[PDB]
């Protein structure tokens, strides 16, 4: 069910990476420290791409209106965002980064 | 700036656009039709918050700021053009040349040291297609073509239009005009029914974000704009449903029009073809002040001779102007006004909840923020 | 935070009350009469600064915020209820359900990811005594009885009244009605003579601070208010003197009215008995915005059968409304407006020079400050 | 105090003047004519932003602030003077004495402890030359003469005038009046032709400004003002030229007027002689609020006996009022209104570009800044504030 | 009746205020500033507030209603909106007992 996002080496701590899925909505993968997290890429408050936002700690800020989400829980962290973000299964297997379906 | 810094910091995708409440400085803007200003008859107007005076001398147009350098009164309160080339303030008689705005005389103190040492602000003015454009900017102006939609200036393009003051910030007018899903407000248009036009209620987008629009960063003339391509991979919606049951339908006309829609800086929309297969509509939303704009509408049609231009002129006055420019577009006017409150405190630029078809508007906001020639500020208007 | 902090710090006795310029949130408020809204005919109104929409579906009332989630336009600009359970925004057809405000459909794009994920704010609505009460608040609403004055919801109590918009902050209205001495303004009233009423130029203190004012915060019904026992502890003043010389006299009548008066949160006054010894008047001062309020006045006479209604209604409509509600209370309207300037900059809350009779009002400010269910702010109105 | 410090820092030479948006406190100001206030008929007015009430009792005038101490309503909403010497608030009946403003009674609570322990603000009022002056200040007032232009109070000087409310800040009016080049706006006035006046398009500065401008701060009665001696030191410009060609000429009548103009604190202009060689015009620009002023116009003519005074009253009504006060000054009204936008946010004081003819106005700004008796503020209007 | 017995000096802690009710008269407020005692009318001259229910800072009593204030020693206004001075009543300590004048100081 999983799909290789990239080598854990490719992502530097505190960076974001957009993951496109065939016939499916895009996902965003963030690396906080040495751990990986994944959520929908599209902001729930609009049509912005969170992968083009700013990641501070475990909080991702939307580039459109400044809303924010906790990348771990997917919960809103700053207005105008109020609708929880979908979170996906992430796991590193032999240096490689993998993501699956929504948990 | 013009907006709370807290808000500007939030809209990282297009802060300059949100800050541009008064419009973009250093661009050309149409403000009236040529036949509206006659020889030796100065006309007043407000553009980008600045009061201006326009006069026609020996057939050529000249533009001076309508504000005396002395005590800041509007010269137009009582116009006094005592010689063909000058205008004299009605208060203490400071006199300026229309050509370069230089203070050339002071009737009440002929030997003042200020004479020849002060200058009233002047702006370039150019006439094209029967329209009067003013370059509200500083330094030498770029070609007018840079700030006009493609084909507007074509040799055979016959241009006829209408202008009026609408009560909404210019940006709300721009966005409504380029809004792919706003066509819903025109579902009961008489024009659509009578002219038998195909008009869906909206579009179910197809393809990726990038395919939704076509951004133009530079024609050889330097124009900047965005084309709405939602119809290239999208599915037109003709039946509106609620809970799975039909409650409304679109127009099933046989005539297909408006398959080419683009918005260009400083803020002019081009719809082609419209309202008929052989015509085009170009409309500007010119900033007057933060709450108002000129809704400068024009319809173009290629004409090869005086006969065709005559016929076009006829159908324009009897059909197109009343049925299209007024009948069809009147709904756009109240739609614009309806968004005023939400955006008046600048909060709407943060609280709006956009959906798929708004990709077009997002592209425009980014293009405008990245390629505008300057942000008009209160300092430009007054400023100490 | 609706007031300068430097001012709130000065009024340590009732800062929340001074800050509640927009009213208290999380309380029930009467906005109109049931008879005013028919089946399937939505109506607009502004409450606590929020534009709202109310509709009656299958006899039941529903309340939705009158502001589309998309571009923030008022849905009421052009009402489009395409199914009995929904309302469709006239702009881009976002459709919401009246019962939960959920965005269930979008005619312009049936495949939007926003569908079923967004929700328009809704407010609890309840009818009673022929009155429409809206719970402008969040979470589960308490019983309507908690925000009603004693005996208002009596099974036999026939409540009838009228409503209108008055240009003054709601608090000025509250402190004009619950003022023992303001009756001086009614000294030449018609209701007084044409109803042989006994009314002194004013009610002065007699016992002591506590004695006359009875604070209520132990009621099991939830009620929170204050009584000013004018008839049981107050002293009537029928002879007004200047320098010892009598210059004005009160009204001598046999009918004994108004010996019991109380103000209750969120802002309703109870004058008992009034306008007749067998009647009772209940009137709300509903905040619309910081400058206006609904003057929701009702007159109620007990009844225990379908009869004595057409009589009480023929009476209420023949003499009570035109003499007790209009003829008498109209003086209160311009008195409220006369206080606007002094309090407009919030400085009147600091500079006012109160006297004995204002003992009751002060009790109300303190109670209202400690028992209100929340302070409405511009943050609730727009965002942030 | 009333203007952003950033703006005040840019007008350092006359900052207080620019700050005095509401006018100068502690000066006498005319607000109406004696004949406009009759015995026992209270009249309302707003001066320096404060709502006041004036009444005539036993022939003498009294002024009380029109704001009840209780809930701050205007007593004038419904005037109730129950006894010859008092006024009762229509709301809760608090009663005040006109003589000292003391709260002497409360009809709704005769035993209140506030009675005799509170007092409504009062201001000195006095009548002179048929005009009602109010000292909008605190403490014992100075002599009225200090705040009046020379000769206005002379024994044989008969004073007649007109008053109205104009929509502009008082200073824009002052600088419209005390301006030697602005008369260009009056070139077509009926007064010019009809009264055969010699009036140039404007008076330009002469060879020496030190002689044309005369600052007066050593007057025995203490008046402070500035003279622009246009007639004896200025240059009358009768031929208006553009590019050296005459496009407009002044009036070559025989009557010589406007030999000198002078502006005096708190804000009164004297034009001499005007509108006729044997008359003088004295006009005040009284601050009502930051956006409004009373344009209090008076014409003075020395009359040596009853016959002359009567002839003057008749000529004033039939000729001087309509031909001069209205026919000449009406254009000053829209001229003043035309300057509002530029000075609205106080930026005009920094952005204006003055010329040589404005040198006396600048001297006035400096004098006003130095000799005014106090800057009125919004705090004075709402209630002074202070923390221990 | 000339002097009214208030309480023992020890009964009041420094910086506290005690209201003294009088039948047929207006209440008084006794303040203990350090080791000294002062008295004024208890009713704020600007309204109907009880100064004894206010905040005492040094020798200045701040009214709880609008924030006006007075100097407890002189009775003079210390902060707006107060403008009318408070009546002051002499106080004396005898036998470690606090007494307050029945009549306010005449000034
Ligand atoms: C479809 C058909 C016509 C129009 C449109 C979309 N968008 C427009 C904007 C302005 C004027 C006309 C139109
Ligand atoms: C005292 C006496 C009568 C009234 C009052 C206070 N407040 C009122 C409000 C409405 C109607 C009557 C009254
Ligand atoms: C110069 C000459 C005459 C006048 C003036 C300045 N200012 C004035 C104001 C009122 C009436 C006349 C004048
Ligand atoms: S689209 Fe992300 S905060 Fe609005
Ligand atoms: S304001 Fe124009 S010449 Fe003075
Ligand atoms: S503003 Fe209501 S659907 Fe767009
Ligand atoms: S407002 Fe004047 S007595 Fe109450
Ligand atoms: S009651 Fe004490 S300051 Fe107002
Ligand atoms: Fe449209
Ligand atoms: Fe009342
Ligand atoms: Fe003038």
């Amino acid at each position: 069910i999983w799909l290789k996002v990239c080598a854990a080496s490719d992502m530097q701590p505190g960076t974001i990476r957009r993951v496109n899925r065939v016939g499916a909505a895009p996902l965003a993968v963030y690396r906080v420290g040495d751990q990986f997290y994944a959520t929908e890429d599209t902001c729930t408050h609009g049509i912005a791409s969170l992968s083009e936002g700013t990641l501070d700690g475990d909080v991702i800020e939307c580039p459109f209106h400044g809303g924010a989400f906790n990348v771990c829980t997917g919960m809103p962290a700053s207005s105008p965002c109020t609708v929880p973000l979908g979170v996906f299964e992430v796991e590193v297997k032999e240096g490689e980064v993998y993501v699956a379906g929504e948990k | 700036a013009n907006v709370d810094e807290a808000i500007l910091k939030r809209v990282k995708g297009w802060a300059p656009y949100v800050d541009a409440k008064l419009g973009f400085r250093n661009h050309w803007y149409p403000v009236m039709f040529s036949k509206e200003i006659n020889e030796g008859e100065p006309k007043t107007l407000k553009l980008l918050g600045e009061n201006l005076l326009v006069n026609r001398i020996d057939g050529k147009l000249y533009c001076l700021k309508d504000r005396c350098l002395h005590r800041g009164v509007q010269l137009s309160v009582k116009v006094e053009c005592k010689t063909k080339s000058t205008i004299t303030c009605w208060y203490h008689a400071w006199t300026y040349r229309w050509e370069d705005g230089v203070l050339c005389d002071i009737l009440t103190n002929p030997t003042s040291a200020q004479i020849g040492r002060q200058k009233l602000k002047t702006y370039p003015v150019q006439e094209a297609k029967g329209c009067v454009f003013i370059y509200l900017g500083d330094g030498d102006p770029p070609p007018l073509a840079r700030d006009t939609p493609p084909n507007f200036l074509d040799d055979d393009m016959e241009i006829l239009g209408k202008n009026q003051i609408i009560k909404s910030n210019w940006r709300l007018a721009v966005e409504n005009g380029f809004d792919p899903s706003h066509i819903y407000i025109h579902k009961d248009s008489i024009l659509v029914k009578d002219n038998d036009l195909a008009l869906p209620l909206g579009f179910a987008p197809g393809g990726d974000r990038k395919q939704q629009t076509r951004v133009v960063d530079d024609d050889v003339v330097g124009r900047k704009g965005v084309y709405d391509l939602i119809g290239e991979h999208g599915v037109p919606v003709f039946e509106g449903t609620i809970g799975g049951e039909v409650v409304r339908e679109g127009a099933y006309g046989e005539k297909i029009v408006a398959n080419d829609i683009s918005i260009w800086l400083p803020g002019v929309l081009k719809v082609n073809p419209w309202p008929n297969p052989d015509m085009m509509q170009f409309e500007w939303y010119v900033p007057i002040d933060e709450n108002t704009h000129y809704y400068f509408q024009t319809l173009g049609k290629p004409c090869a001779n005086d006969e065709e231009r005559k016929k076009y002129e006829q159908e324009f006055e009897s059909k197109w102007k009343p049925m299209a420019l007024e009948g069809f577009n009147n709904d756009d006017i109240w739609a614009r006004e309806a968004m005023v409150d939400f955006y008046a405190d600048d909060k709407g630029w943060v609280n709006e909840i956009l959906f798929e078809s708004d990709e077009a508007i997002v592209a425009w906001r980014k293009l405008a923020s990245e390629h505008n020639q300057g942000i008009q500020t209160q300092a430009h208007v007054s400023g100490l």
